[PDB]
């Protein structure tokens, strides 16, 4: 996925790449959950490629 | 969960300029036909406004 979005860049005009919506909590997450800040952790690095 | 503006935009257009000669047929050429057959029918037409 790393190679793929970067290939991505040059064709946003017909194609556009987005994260899968699996990557997120299942139901929103908890700030109480040590595993739903490491998915906030995770989430926050890859969106803004 | 994702974005289906521009499929959705897409099959609409597709539907709208369809080569579909159909409404062509009912405007000029069935009325007609009906006309031709009307006055053979064993039943004559019975018709309200």
């Amino acid at each position: 996925s790393f190679r793929v979005a970067l290939a991505g860049w040059l064709y946003n005009g017909v194609v556009t790449t987005v994260i899968d919506d699996s990557s997120y909590p299942k139901d929103g997450g908890s700030v109480t959950s040590l595993e739903n800040l490491w998915d906030f952790f995770i989430l926050a690095l890859a969106l803004p490629l | 969960t994702q974005s289906l503006v521009s499929s959705m935009r897409g099959t609409l257009d597709k539907l709208k300029l369809i080569k579909s000669m159909t409404p062509m047929y009912l405007q000029q050429l069935a009325p007609v036909e009906l006309a031709v057959i009307a006055p053979m029918l064993p039943f004559p037409p019975f018709q309200v406004p």
